[PDB]
RNA sequence: CUUGACUGCGAGACUGACACGUCGAGCAGGGAGGAAACUCGGGCUUAGUGAACCGGUGGUACCGUGUGGAAGGGCCAUCG
RNA sequence: GUAGGGGAGCGUUCAGUCCGCGGAGAAGCCAUACCGGAAGGAGUGGUGGAGCCGACUGAAGUGCGGAUGCCGGCAUGAGU
RNA sequence: GCGAGAGCUAACUUCCGUAGCCGAGAGGGAAACAACCCAGACCAUCAGCUAAGGUCCCUAAAUGAUCGCUCAGUGGUUAA
RNA sequence: AACCGAACCUGGAGAUAGCUAGUUCUCCCCGAAAUGUAUUGAGGUACAGCCUCGGAUGUUGACCAUGUCCUGUAGAGCAC
RNA sequence: AAGCUACACCUCAGAAGGUGAGAGUCCUGUAGGCGAACGAGCCCUGAGUAGGUCGUUGUUCGUGAAACGAUGACUGAAUCCGCGCGGACCACCGCGCAAGGCUAAAUACUCCCAGUGACCGAUAGCGCAUAGUACCGUGAGGGAAAGGUGAAAAGAACCCCGGGAGGGGAGUGAAAGAGAACCUGAAACCGUGGACUUACAAGCAGUCAUGGCACCUUAUGCGUGUUAUGGCGUGCCUAUUGAAGCAUGAGCCGGCGACUUAGACCUGACGUGCGAGCUUAAGUUGAAAAACGGAGGCGGAGC
RNA sequence: CGAGCUGGAGAUACGCUUUGACUCGGGGAUGUCCGAAUGGGGAAACCCACCUCGUAAGAGGUAUCCGCAAGGAUGGGAACUCAGGGAACUGAAACAUCUCAGUACCUGAAGGAGAAGAAAGAGAAUUCGAUUCCGUUAGUAGCGGCGAGCGAACCCGGAU
């Protein structure tokens, strides 16, 4: 019995070629470059998965300061003064917090300045 | 099929027991021989040891 | 059914390449492709002997139908077993193997789609195995 | 019985090495290892710069009797046993060569068995138990 | 004064991938020196060396092809 | 986690047995946002116009991106 | 890196010893950068703590507090 | 008879190739070596050494402490 | 209509092929039966020898203790109380009659024919769905690609633009979404139209994040398409101490393309049968099936 | 056999056929020229003759080797058989003996087969009983730079 290619690796090839949306060029219509494309966009994925969690970290931050500096203080002598007052423990995201109630975030500020006195 | 090799069989390597591969003593054959006594006698019956697998089946009908 | 040396070893700046006959040629010569051989081998007695007991076992579950002689067929005429079984539930909702010593007498339904026949010897483990019902027949084989 | 549910007993069949064939393992090179001399493929048992030759004592003929140890003779019930009829009862399969008994633990009760000759220590033991033993004279 | 510059052995260990190499108490046959205990199986020790194959010389009586021998071969010792 | 050893599996053709499907339309092809831990598998629609899926077992010419690999088609250089 | 020979107390040299890394090691730091510093990635999270290394703007985080020092851009290229 | 230090064709013939290149489905578990000897040996092999699988045994393994013996480097010294 | 359905029927015949799609009962056939004038076919018993020396050689026979047969050169016997051999050679004991011829069957092969296939089905299979052609060579010699309207030609009268080629209608047909560049018709490649976009931009071509604009058939969502902008980001393989490498390979896509087979062979793991015992080989007979066959092989005694 | 037929051929005209076509089975008879080629020559398929037949047109003969003579041979065959010749790459991890292997190849002869064949044998039982083929003996006995490696037979079971 001979068992030819037929059917598969159309198949194969054609759900490799279907990954390929708007990849420029070759990129999208020839295999070979779809799939090596592909290779360095897994690295690309997974590595940036991670990242982008340290990077709305870095959001975060980037905003809460720039209301705690409204507010006269830094980030650093901030979010120090809350975990000083303890039970004070919001912590995620107080970016949102910041960057629409300012009601609240002088409050905030006010807490933090009194647990570092 | 499968040859012994007969460079196995009236040499040394009795193929003998429970299954493991005896050989002879060497040094001193009969090339020339001045050297002591007590060497020229403990030459009788060795037996190899980490190479007994290739010596098998050199010969493994016990030829 | 090909050639020779094909051209130069170096310099053509073509591929290497030697003759026309080569697996890596759409030309010919399959590499490492069937050659006729046998695949028959002596399995050992007594597990086939064993085996057929075994298959007769089978059925005993339910199935197996008479082993004795039971031929009211007029001489031989497909119909007329047709109604010998048709009175011993075989209807033919189950295909049935038949066993038996008289042309005469598995003659009379060669043709049916269900029943199929084999004489006394010649027996099989798959054939016994593969229909759904033994009409044994054959009292002789059967006992002893 | 149903050839649909027919089954082979389990681990009584294992696949075949589909050797290359991915990186899902066994890559590229195949079992193999890279360079070297491996590669379509020959050399034997052989190390290619002195065999571990020792020297060779020889004599060339042999030939060796047929064995009938007695300590399966004691057990056997059936005694004063013609050896003719023995290889056409059970034991000495050997059709090509001659037949001797030798000690096994016990011998007990009589008997009288024709082998074409026994070790001596068996006399020993058989003639006590009242039993005769023929050397093929 | 004389040969222990011995025959049959080798419990145990050092050392080496092997294959080789090293040391060896003690047992037997027979010696040697000593009054004895005892020490002798080469040299204070560590270098002075070659596997295997094929053959020469001396013993032994194992093999030896129908049998009885012998040719030839094996074993022990040695030489190249 | 590289060579390497081990484990469990996906898909292709052929064969045996079963369950079936098909001109009110089969395989193949085409689109797709569903499913499975992966190999993959289904749903629906478009095309096609005569065969074919699923399950269990068996046997393999059984899985390609490379080999200045082969055959074929088509591009770039260029309206040069 | 440490301990040595060879070398010119040369070399991203060569040859041994020794530990660790790369080899097969992703992640953070060292501008970039196999080997150096921190640390060994089963999968997901728009949650929290630290390591090396950092907190003027590129660029996450003290234009931090207290004593001094250097007015050379020393910092940000050797010596007699 | 458009490539002559030995023509062309067909055959042995799938010459041989310790050398280059290539060797395709999937997830899971473990995970090396570039050392030592020998080699008409040095980019090749054989045996060790390091990996894995299965069986047996069953803490015999690992660091660390205490006890004990072994050592002639660092340093130092001038008694050879 | 052969499929569905409802009622029947044959079967020594439900093997198969054709027939507008899948037919036991429509055709050809099948089981079974018949079947030709000429037709093919089961006192003797071997001499230039036997034997020998020189060179050699064949069988396991490589000058080895090397017999025996074999001839190239030179020699050269004996008769039935005789002749050859039994692996230097001798005696004994055995086997056999050389130098004359013929001889069926069991064996091999496959140009040719039949049947069959866990054989191919158009880059496969023979080189050829036919061709030793075209084509290449002075020659010997080498050597291609090869396919498909439709059930049936009913193979497109007539009209329209055009010298034609080509097309558009009308017809036929179930279909012309089959029209003779005639089954399906992938991909690379070339175009036409549309959505969203792009003319201060530095770029392994992605990836992740967020805004914009479209869209709504596994689909109003944790959607789909496409964008702008930020962050991050050194092709793939091979070969390597070390590759984005200015180191190898590769224009692209399609298809072809590489760990196999064999043997009573060795050695292990797993599984089955029988177990102190297990098993057959060649073959014989039966085959829509398998039984028989102990010759022989492995354990069982070692040194 | 019992109505069609007139090759593939698909294109018409022309006919033929139930006093049997066409097709199938079996015989006859024609059979240009070359080709073993063979009357002589030759660059195959073309040139040139002679002798009897003899009315012509046409027919018949004319090579060599075997044999008195009949009658035979010459050439052609995919593979298979036997014979006369007889390699080398290769393996031996280099190479001389050795292997590859009496393999490939060339040549001769023959057939449906061929070869071989009726014991001055095998062989160690005073067993056997022409040859060939298969199984096993057995990789045993042996051969061998005693290296690489090569490798029987008898007994026994079968085909005949
Ligand atoms: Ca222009
Ligand atoms: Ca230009
Ligand atoms: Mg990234
Ligand atoms: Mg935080
Ligand atoms: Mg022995
Ligand atoms: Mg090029
Ligand atoms: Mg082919
Ligand atoms: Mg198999
Ligand atoms: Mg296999
Ligand atoms: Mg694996
Ligand atoms: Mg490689
Ligand atoms: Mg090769
Ligand atoms: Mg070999
Ligand atoms: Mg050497
Ligand atoms: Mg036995
Ligand atoms: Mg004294
Ligand atoms: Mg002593
Ligand atoms: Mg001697
Ligand atoms: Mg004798
Ligand atoms: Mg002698
Ligand atoms: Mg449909
Ligand atoms: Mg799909
Ligand atoms: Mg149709
Ligand atoms: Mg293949
Ligand atoms: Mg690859
Ligand atoms: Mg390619
Ligand atoms: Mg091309
Ligand atoms: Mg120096
Ligand atoms: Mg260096
Ligand atoms: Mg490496
Ligand atoms: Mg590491
Ligand atoms: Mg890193
Ligand atoms: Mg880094
Ligand atoms: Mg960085
Ligand atoms: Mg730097
Ligand atoms: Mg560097
Ligand atoms: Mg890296
Ligand atoms: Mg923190
Ligand atoms: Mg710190
Ligand atoms: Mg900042
Ligand atoms: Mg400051
Ligand atoms: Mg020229
Ligand atoms: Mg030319
Ligand atoms: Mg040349
Ligand atoms: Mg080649
Ligand atoms: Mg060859
Ligand atoms: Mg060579
Ligand atoms: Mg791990
Ligand atoms: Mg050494
Ligand atoms: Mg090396
Ligand atoms: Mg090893
Ligand atoms: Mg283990
Ligand atoms: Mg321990
Ligand atoms: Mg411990
Ligand atoms: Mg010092
Ligand atoms: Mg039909
Ligand atoms: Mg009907
Ligand atoms: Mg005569
Ligand atoms: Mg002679
Ligand atoms: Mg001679
Ligand atoms: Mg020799
Ligand atoms: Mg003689
Ligand atoms: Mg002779
Ligand atoms: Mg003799
Ligand atoms: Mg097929
Ligand atoms: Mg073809
Ligand atoms: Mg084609
Ligand atoms: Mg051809
Ligand atoms: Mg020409
Ligand atoms: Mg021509
Ligand atoms: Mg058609
Ligand atoms: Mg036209
Ligand atoms: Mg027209
Ligand atoms: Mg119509
Ligand atoms: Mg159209
Ligand atoms: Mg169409
Ligand atoms: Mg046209
Ligand atoms: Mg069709
Ligand atoms: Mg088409
Ligand atoms: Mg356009
Ligand atoms: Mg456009
Ligand atoms: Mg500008
Ligand atoms: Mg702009
Ligand atoms: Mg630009
Ligand atoms: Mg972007
Ligand atoms: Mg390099
Ligand atoms: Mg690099
Ligand atoms: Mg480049
Ligand atoms: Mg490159
Ligand atoms: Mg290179
Ligand atoms: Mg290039
Ligand atoms: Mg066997
Ligand atoms: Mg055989
Ligand atoms: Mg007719
Ligand atoms: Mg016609
Ligand atoms: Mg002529
Ligand atoms: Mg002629
Ligand atoms: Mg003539
Ligand atoms: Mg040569
Ligand atoms: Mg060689
Ligand atoms: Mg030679
Ligand atoms: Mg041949
Ligand atoms: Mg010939
Ligand atoms: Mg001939
Ligand atoms: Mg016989």
């Amino acid at each position: 019995p001979r068992a030819k290619t037929g059917i598969v690796r159309r198949r194969r090839h054609k759900k490799v070629l279907k990954r390929a949306k708007g990849f420029w060029g070759s990129r999208s219509k020839q295999y070979r470059n779809a799939f090596q494309t592909l290779l360095n966009a897994a690295t690309y994925e997974y590595r940036d998965r991670r990242n982008k969690k340290r990077d709305f970290r870095r959001l975060w931050i980037q905003r809460i300061n720039a209301g705690a500096r409204l507010h006269g203080m830094n980030y650093s002598t901030f979010i120090n003064g809350l975990k000083r007052a303890n039970i004070d423990l919001n912590r995620k995201v107080l970016a949102d917090i910041a960057a629409r109630e300012p009601e609240a975030f002088k409050a905030l500020v006010d807490a933090s300045r009194n647990a570092r006195q | 099929p499968k040859m012994k090799t007969h460079k196995m069989a009236k040499r040394r390597i009795k193929i003998t027991g429970t299954g493991k591969v005896m050989a002879f003593k060497s040094g001193k054959r009969h090339q020339n021989t001045g050297k002591s006594g007590d060497e020229i006698r403990g030459k009788g019956k060795g037996f190899v040891l980490a190479k007994a697998e290739w010596a098998r089946m050199k010969l493994m009908l016990p030829r | 059914k090909t050639g020779r040396k094909m051209y130069g070893q170096k310099g053509t700046g073509n591929a290497r390449h030697g003759d026309r006959s080569v697996p890596t040629f759409v030309g010919g010569g399959v590499a490492f492709g069937p050659k006729p051989r046998s695949y028959d081998y002596t399995l050992p007695r007594q597990v086939r002997q064993l085996g057929l007991a075994m298959a007769i076992a089978s059925r005993q579950e339910g199935g197996k139908l008479v082993a004795v002689d039971g031929f009211d067929i007029a001489d031989a005429k497909t119909k007329n077993f047709i109604s010998w079984a048709k009175q011993n539930g075989l209807d033919g909702t189950e295909k049935v193997l038949l066993v038996t010593d008289d042309e005469n007498t598995r003659r009379a339904a060669r043709n049916v789609s269900w029943v199929s026949v084999l004489p006394v010897a010649g027996v099989n483990v798959y054939d016994i195995l593969r229909h759904d019902r033994l009409v044994i027949d054959a009292a002789a084989l059967e006992i002893v | 019985m149903k050839l649909h549910d027919l089954k082979p007993t389990p681990g009584s069949r294992k696949d075949r090495k589909r050797v290359g064939r991915g990186p899902g393992g066994t890559d590229k090179t195949a079992g193999r290892g890279h360079k070297g001399q491996k590669s379509r493929s020959g050399a034997g048992k052989g190390a290619f710069f002195e065999g571990g030759r020792s020297r060779l004592i020889a004599r060339l003929p042999k030939r060796g009797f047929n064995n009938v140890g007695t300590t399966y003779e004691v057990v056997k019930l059936s005694q004063l046993q013609d050896l003719e009829d023995t290889t056409f009862d059970r034991d000495t399969l050997e059709a090509y060569r001659l037949v001797r008994r030798k000690n096994r633990p016990v011998k007990l009760l009589a008997s009288g068995e024709i082998s074409r000759a026994v070790t001596v220590h068996v006399d020993a033991a058989s003639a006590a138990a009242i039993k005769a033993v023929e050397a093929a004279g």
